[PDB]
């Protein structure tokens, strides 16, 4: 909305590299949730080390 | 006979003044000769309206044609209400039943409420220009209680031209907090154009939006660019081009030279200009009715001073008002009749819509 | 020195006119004798207000003081905007930044709209009368649209 | 889709028809691989048919992203992106642009 801006550059060797100034990057965040491991409310899955 | 008539015209009323001159060319007659005197000062400056009025009053004109605005209207209505000089205008209806005001622009508020019913609206925005007077904002809000509507009224008038870009964006973005979709635009076409031009620029003319142009000039704006957006648009027009008399006029009108009648060289005419052309017919027809009834207009040329104290009414203006409010003719605005208040009755408005 | 002033009072304004007289008895001094040209005409009637205003101009008073109404304010602010005659009034504030008009009544809008937020109101009736300027109505309507209130005006 | 041979005499409903056919598939992502003086005309028709609200996304596949009349789609909310070979950040370019303008 503020006007035409750079977001990256491209070259035959430098396949598309962004300028690390993308506003979209920040906005969407996530609440930190605190809890405690006790059954059956929160438990580690067998395959948790793959997740 | 020759009849001296007054004229105050807003600066830039080129098509209205052209229509006034065309009306004189059409409705003049050898028996009685309406002879304009024209003054061109800012209608929004009540001093200028007052001074020009008193100048033309000192000229002893038997009636004044012109226009008024929400500021000067209280001068014109009150002076004429006192001085018995009939004032004929296409401007918006006076709220009060003021005598000696002959106001052509018919009641829109009743038609507006009926159309809002017809679309079954309950929640909508209503954008008004403050400077035309809030008589229409009153009449919709009065019914919004009984009809349990949710009118989101917003002033859009005082947005200055220097910043009329971000503000219309901001205005609709605030409406997008409620996610309003139905919108009434209650503005002069010079403002309907600008807001529609911003409405396309912000993208809000896709399917879902629906605008009602609450003025008698639905076709007179730059309508084309929202015709294809996929939204729907609807409103009102007082002139109907289906009429043979209108079509014959429009040919006679559009064929004029734009040097002599600027803005007339088009197949379309502003309702203000149409009511002006109809006004010249009505003024002729009233004085015709006087001569039919052998009434004497013979107020002396030394009519006195507008500031004369004690106030000095004149008898013939009462007879002029009686005739004016009793004339019936066809015109561009269809059939006309007046009540004792000088407001139109037994008329019809053509409801228009943009497919 | 003697200094004629215009006095342009509504009929029935006795308690303000008495306060004008008592004010004159308090503040006046022989050095510059403010001398009211009083007029008492229908303030809601623009003809009488304009006619008296012209007469008070025609006696060359240095200032005019009086009250006006939503009918006549479009005359006073325009005449004072032209003849530069300074008009002092406590009647309802004019919306425009009109020169040469002095209005002693403060702007209510911000204080009322603040009280609504202090009361944490969100749905209220707004009954109003036209004859003090609809500036108050417009400000509650605009704020209610922004603050997502409802108003039954 | 070919858009080149739409003649100037009838470049009004053909562009509306063109996007109406895309609206059969309900396409949203569009590449405009056209010359500057044709990007303008199709962008102008893209507003007029209303298809620049958020949801659409146009790639201007030419080296002149800033050179067209871009402004009128800046606000509709459909994102627009593309390429430019000249970069005005360069001092030589800026000094040129002063000397040029």
């Amino acid at each position: 909305t503020n006007g035409p801006r750079k977001i990256g550059y491209w070259s035959e060797v430098d396949k598309m590299v962004l300028t690390e100034d993308d506003t979209s990057g920040l906005e969407q965040k996530t609440v930190v949730v605190t809890t405690i491991l006790e059954s059956p409310y929160v438990m580690m899955k067998k395959n948790h080390e793959m997740l | 006979n020759s009849i001296q008539i007054g004229g105050l015209f807003p600066r830039g009323a080129d098509q209205e003044y052209s229509a006034f001159r065309v009306g004189m060319v059409q409705f003049s007659t050898s028996e009685f000769r309406l002879t304009p005197h024209i003054d061109n000062l800012e209608v929004a400056n009540s001093f200028a309206v007052t001074n020009a009025f008193c100048s033309q009053f000192s000229r002893g004109v038997y009636a004044i044609f012109g226009f008024y605005d929400k500021k000067s209207v209280n001068t014109i209505t009150s002076f004429c209400g006192t001085l018995h000089v009939s004032f004929i205008t296409p401007s918006f209806p006076t709220d009060g039943t003021h005598p000696f005001v002959i106001q052509m622009r018919p009641d829109l508020k009743g038609a507006l409420l009926s159309l809002i019913e017809y679309y079954q609206w309950d929640k909508f925005a209503y954008l008004y220009d403050s400077d035309r007077g809030l008589s229409t904002l009153q009449a919709v809000l009065d019914s919004a209680a009984e009809k349990k509507w949710q009118v989101t009224a917003i002033n859009v008038g005082n947005i200055n031209n220097d910043k009329k870009d971000e503000t219309y964006r901001s205005l609709f973005q605030d409406l997008e907090l409620k996610k309003e979709r139905r919108v009434i635009l209650d503005c002069e076409r010079d403002k309907v154009n600008d807001i529609v031009d911003q409405v396309i620029t912000i993208g809000k003319h896709v399917k879902g939006y629906h605008y009602i142009i609450a003025n008698l000039g639905f076709t007179d704006g730059d309508l084309l660019k929202i015709q294809f957006g996929g939204a729907e648009v609807s409103g009102f027009q007082i002139v109907d081009y289906d009429d043979s008399l209108v079509s014959k006029f429009i040919e006679r009108w559009s064929t004029l030279e734009e040097k002599e009648y600027p803005g007339a060289h088009t197949a379309t005419i502003k309702y203000t200009s149409a009511l002006t052309y109809d006004a010249v017919q009505v003024m002729t027809e009233a004085f015709r009715n006087l001569r039919k009834q052998r009434i004497e207009i013979s107020r002396r040329g030394n009519a006195g001073d507008c500031l004369a104290n004690p106030a000095v009414p004149w008898g013939q203006g009462v007879e002029i008002e009686r005739a004016l409010k009793q004339v019936q003719v066809e015109g561009l605005s269809g059939n006309i009749k007046f009540d004792q208040n000088g407001k139109r009755i037994n008329y019809t408005i053509n409801i228009m819509e943009l497919k």
